[PDB]
């Protein structure tokens, strides 16, 4: 259905199994839904709570699909808020663990030059 | 043939770090390192065919194409916080520890930074399970990351089963007699 899910089935894992709790099952339920409506941005907060705890979505041990299709959509959406940051350095402490995560996949991806985030550390 | 990894189940230290890098070499190169336990007081935590000394170091360079990515000078320097500073059962001291690793993994997946793990998670991941007063610190995440990290690895079998491996061999073990 797009670019980004083909590279991630081009990677061992997608490739599987899982799996799903209860818990885990409602988890990528409201996060698909919250990406059906439009409204990703109004849900970044969220998004970073969840990511304080969980090192992917879904509280998996490697990304699940969740994990990219979310990452397409946010990744644009954070890198045009930190252009617009006044501090930033706030941003950043606000939103390190969307930014780790990002982090992360963006490299497990290939994203290019480009596309891709500064990330300082 | 292989090694003997020989770990001591009344150790007061447990070789967690140490099982686990075996655990990973024979994941991936089967029969390389025998493990052998041994329930008794008087004995090292961890035993390599016969060095008793830097134990760890000692598997994690003979199997360098298992352990190659990160920097070595770095992952010495995580080695060392590991088994001289996460084990110690002192609140005070852990503390400060914990908050080094815990600004360490802000930004991060793992210590490294890597896109997998390296020999540095190993060493502190085991020095973790080991020390029991860490226990109730996670569980409860006085430092986030740490946590959300520990987590991590712990739905890893190689890590998180670690414990049963152990378990598992001391019951044969007083089986094999008795």
């Amino acid at each position: 259905m797009s670019d980004l899910v083909t590279k991630f089935e081009s990677l061992i894992i997608s490739k599987y199994p899982v799996s799903f709790t209860k818990e885990q099952s409602a988890q990528a339920a409201q996060w698909e839904s919250v990406l059906k409506s439009g409204q990703i941005q109004p849900h970044l907060d969220q998004l970073n709570l969840v990511l304080r705890d969980n090192t992917f979505i879904v509280s998996t041990l490697y990304p699940t699909s969740t994990d990219v299709h979310v990452f397409e959509v946010a990744l644009p959406l954070i890198k045009d808020l930190v252009a617009s940051s006044k501090d930033v350095k706030s941003t950043y402490t606000t939103y390190r663990h969307i930014l780790r995560w990002i982090d992360y996949m963006q490299n497990l991806l290939e994203v290019s030059s480009t596309d891709k985030l500064e990330i300082n550390h | 043939m292989p090694s003997t990894l020989t770990i001591n189940g009344k150790a007061p230290i447990v070789a967690y770090a140490e099982l686990i890098a075996a655990r990973i070499v024979n994941a991936l190169a089967p029969n390389s390192i025998a493990i052998k336990l041994v329930d008794d007081k008087k004995a090292p935590a961890a035993k390599l065919d016969d060095a008793t000394e830097d134990v760890f170091n000692k598997i994690t360079s003979k199997f360098a194409a298992i352990f190659d990515n990160g920097d070595k000078e770095q992952v010495a320097k995580w080695v060392n916080l590991a088994q001289k500073e996460l084990v110690i059962k002192n609140f005070a001291k852990l503390s400060q520890s914990l908050e080094t690793l815990d600004s360490q993994l802000n930004l991060r997946t793992f210590i490294l930074g890597g896109l997998k793990y390296s020999a540095a998670d190993v060493a502190c991941w085991g020095a973790l399970r080991s020390n029991g007063m860490c226990g109730s610190i996670i569980k409860n995440k006085v430092d986030v990351n740490v946590s959300r990290w520990y987590t991590l690895l712990e739905m890893d079998p190689i890590f998180g089963e670690a414990h049963d491996f152990l378990s598992k061999s001391l019951l044969e073990l007083k089986k094999s007699a008795n």
